[PDB]
């Protein structure tokens, strides 16, 4: 029962960091075979705020919506929430309805892909499932999950079959040099776990496709959509009844592979390595909140998002705090931008790139450092968690409750890297929960109402604020606006908060923070770092811009 | 017994990842038999399990392989600065591109921005960011669009294997896929030729499906397939009353905007 542990001393360097979206180097130091310091080293820059200088505002989201492809959709809504602000148009309630739609489709895809395809393999020995025995691993199913018959001894045995020939083969492809190959004492699953497990990962690249053919009925198309206007949304087909409930029907499928299959291999997993509800912590929690109910302006997103906005601060579950706007600002002081940039609100960033030299340990990320009254914020589904549990939200308090139950542990736990991981599971489960009440609302207005976009006018100057939380956290698009251009456009992005390096006073960021102390097993196959990155589920295409 | 799928050595540089994304959302075949049946996919950073210097290895092995490989590459080439604002495992993307480009046995580039540059070559292009073809000299077989239909990659992908090289046009794109314009195809053509256009988006004529021309679509400039194929097997842009961006266009960041606009 000890977590493996070497007595490595040294460094190491992880570059890339695979199975996250964009171009990450992970720098640590070891010392005894636990991490005891840790840098966040962004690899990419493209520069889309510079980009953006002098545009028309309209053409924002377009522009802004290619910042991140697997966290498709969100950056056109902050971007449209932004402008709208920025324009003083309030949009219609049938357009805060299916932009929150689209918001929730996103989050029922983008986590089912990332536990199975991103952060599974982590945790999943797959060459181990050809080891398992179908029967016994089909009534281990059956205790832990719904019945259904692709946990059936035959279907596993089709997926073992399918992967022995794949394996013998010889060309291992996505597999090539897995830090599970020849066995690896970090990998602590029952064969019949990990076939279980390997059979879900390939019904989850089918179920995907559903996920995102449902978001497409709204958002015109996935990846990268196309239903959002200034003032509210293009879609009228989408108000309708045929649409709607070809819409409810692929959310259910969706929604029975969460319930029968995501949060069923989560707790499993997480039975297997409660040791890891031990490692990987932070103590800081910042949400804007999302799916609200009165999105006139940004203040009411804050106050009305029914997943609630708030920050924590020190692991304090007994007092959550609104969000200042006026409070965010951000750092490059360890960052390969122009000295001088340092404690930039959003309304005055500042995107001056200037690169040093690789593992330069005075500017080594192309990520800035968002902080927030002096602190660094973890941002995400276990900031949201957090701060819904905390306040008594009654969905979060009930799925939380059940894990917590399930796996014998405080809602403390939770700040952990399982804890993180368990949180992106509870947040898509009380998703699918509320799916049938939101179309249900969204049906109902379109059959009365078919005002889908309000009328506006560009202001000569003004300037305005877009959040949104996406999969990974508190998202915000700032514009300033002068002579009908694009003066300023500064994202500020959920990877940003949790990924970025140091902040002017050389406080680490959450995952830098996260890394210290994990354990090490296998210096050459250090899959304890890749735990908890990928438990932060990050984007450095978002993160930089 | 002594078995060969071909390789396929996926490469993202200066990218979103709503490429891989998009061929992802393949469904004929689906990408599990895809990758199971069909080809060997040797490299992917996005999914593959190596990380750190397991994945460079894995790269290298498949690089070296004596059947050859293909190569996709998913993204724009950043050049500025020695091409140091875009490395992997501290190497310079378009180093690591063109040594992969010099041996493939063909070369398919996934997305307006590995095809022509991309977002991130709009002016005023921060990072001198290039398509391949532009940074290398290279002929690519193009594969464009922000992002491509998964229709049109894998149905390339699968032509390349069993057939040879599709018939491109001049922006080297297959004329299967890129041989006709959006607007030829789009159902709300004949409210185009009755000069029947919606003037907002708040308008009634936009209620009633009337041709979105006015603002701003390209459709009418943009090789694709979109309304004929749909995205997802249920929709489009326009169908969703939106105009066309032009987004399988070189350089449509630059050329298409201002998107509400016909400029
Ligand atoms: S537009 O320029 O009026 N237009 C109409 C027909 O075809 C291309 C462009
Ligand atoms: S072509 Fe578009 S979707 Fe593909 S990598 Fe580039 S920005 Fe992303
Ligand atoms: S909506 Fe666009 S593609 Fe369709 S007919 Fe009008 S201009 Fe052509
Ligand atoms: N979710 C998501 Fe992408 C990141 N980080 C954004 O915004
Ligand atoms: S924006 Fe692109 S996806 Fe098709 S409809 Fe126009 S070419
Ligand atoms: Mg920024
Ligand atoms: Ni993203
Ligand atoms: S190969």
């Amino acid at each position: 029962k000890p977590t493996p542990q070497s007595t490595f001393t040294g460094p190491i360097v992880v570059d890339p960091i695979t199975r996250i979206e964009g171009h990450l180097r992970i720098m640590v130091e070891v010392e005894n075979g636990k991490v005891k310091d840790a840098w966040s080293s962004s690899q990419l820059f493209r520069g889309l705020e510079i980009i953006l200088k002098g545009r028309d505002p309209r053409d924002a989201q377009h522009f802004t919506q290619r910042a991140c492809g697997v966290c498709t959709y969100v950056h056109a809504l902050a971007s449209s929430r932004c402008v709208d602000d920025a324009v003083k148009v309030s949009i219609p309630a049938n357009a805060r309805m299916m932009r929150n739609l689209v918001m929730a489709s996103q989050y029922l895809h983008d986590h089912l892909v990332h536990f199975y395809h991103a952060h599974a393999l982590d945790w999943v020995d797959v060459t181990a499932a050809l080891k398992a025995d179908p029967n016994k691993a089909a009534k281990l199913a059956a205790s832990i999950a719904p019945a259904r018959p692709g946990n059936s001894a035959k279907a596993l045995k089709a997926v073992q079959d399918k992967l022995k020939a794949f394996v013998e083969s010889g060309q291992l492809g996505i597999f090539t040099n897995a830090y599970f190959l020849g066995g690896h004492k970090a990998y602590y699953l029952p064969p019949e776990v990990d076939l279980i497990a390997t059979a879900h990962y390939l019904e989850a690249l089918h179920m995907q496709v559903k996920a995102a053919s449902a978001m497409a009925i709204l958002g015109g198309k996935n990846p990268h959509t196309q239903f959002t206007v200034v003032g509210g949304c293009s879609n009228y087909q989408g108000l309708t009844k045929d649409p709607l409930a070809n819409y409810l029907a692929l959310s259910k499928e969706v929604c029975q592979f969460v319930n029968e299959c995501y949060i069923p291999d989560l707790l499993a997993v997480a039975g297997f390595y409660k040791d890891w509800g031990g490692i990987g912590g932070t103590s800081n929690y910042l949400a804007f909140g999302e799916f609200a109910t009165d999105d006139s302006s940004p203040e009411k997103h804050l106050a009305t998002s029914q997943f609630p906005s708030g920050v924590i601060t020190g692991r304090d579950l007994g007092k959550v705090d609104n969000v200042d706007l006026g409070a965010i600002y951000e750092d490059v002081k360890y960052s390969w931008y122009a000295p001088g940039g340092d404690g930039k609100h959003p309304y005055d960033g500042v995107t001056d790139p200037k690169y040093t030299k690789l593992d330069d340990k005075d500017h080594y990320s192309w990520m800035k450092a968002p902080r927030y009254k002096g602190k660094a914020m973890e941002v995400g589904p276990l900031a949201r968690t957090f701060i819904a549990y905390a306040k008594g939200q009654p969905d979060f308090k009930k799925v939380v409750d059940m894990v917590l139950g399930k796996l014998s542990v405080p809602a403390t736990a939770l700040h952990s890297t399982l804890g993180r991981t368990a949180a992106r599971g509870i947040e898509t489960a009380i998703v699918c929960a509320n799916m049938e009440k939101w179309i249900k609302e969204m049906a109902d207005s379109g059959a009365k109402d078919n005002t889908l976009c309000a009328k506006w006018e560009m202001p000569e100057e003004s300037k305005g604020v877009g959040l949104a939380d996406a999969p990974r956290g508190a998202l915000s698009h700032w514009i300033r606006i002068k002579g009908k251009k694009i003066d300023n456009f500064q994202l500020v992005v959920p990877s940003t908060w949790n990924l970025g390096p140091r902040g002017a006073q050389g406080d680490k960021s959450p995952v830098e923070e996260a890394l210290i102390g994990t354990p090490i097993a296998d210096p050459k196959r250090p899959v304890e770092i890749l735990r908890t990155v990928h438990a932060f589920d990050p984007c450095i295409a978002c993160g930089v811009h | 017994t002594a078995k060969h799928r071909p390789s396929v050595v996926w490469l993202h540089n200066a990218e979103c990842t709503g490429c891989t994304e998009a061929a992802i959302r393949t469904i004929k075949p689906y990408i599990d038999a895809l990758i199971l049946d069909t080809i060997s996919l040797d490299y992917q950073e996005t999914i593959m399990a190596a990380a750190g210097e397991a994945a460079e290895a894995a790269l290298h092995q498949a690089l070296e392989g004596k059947d050859g490989y293909y190569l996709v590459v998913e993204g724009g080439l950043p050049t500025i600065d020695g091409g140091q604002w875009g490395m992997v495992a501290g190497h310079p993307m378009i180093e690591t591109t063109k040594k992969a480009a010099a041996k493939a046995k063909g070369i398919i580039c996934i997305g307006t921005c590995s095809a022509y540059g991309g977002v991130q070559k709009a002016k005023p292009n921060p990072s001198q960011a290039k398509g391949v073809s532009e940074a290398l000299g290279v002929k690519t077989i193009n594969i464009p669009g922000c992002p491509p239909n998964p229709i049109n990659f894998v149905g390339a992908v699968v032509h390349v294997l069993t057939k040879g090289i599709p018939d491109l046009d001049e922006n080297g794109r297959p004329k299967l896929f890129y041989g006709e314009l959006v607007h030829d195809n789009c159902p709300r053509l004949p409210h185009f030729e009755a000069s029947e256009f919606a003037p907002s988006f708040d308008s009634e004529e936009a209620k009633k499906g009337f041709c979105l021309y006015e603002l701003g679509c390209k459709g009418p400039v943009t090789y694709n397939n979109c309304p004929k194929v749909l995205f997802n097997q249920v929709n489009w842009p326009v169908q969703a009353g939106h105009p066309c961006l032009g987004c399988s266009e070189p350089d449509f960041w630059d050329t298409m905007t201002p998107f509400y606009e016909q400029g």
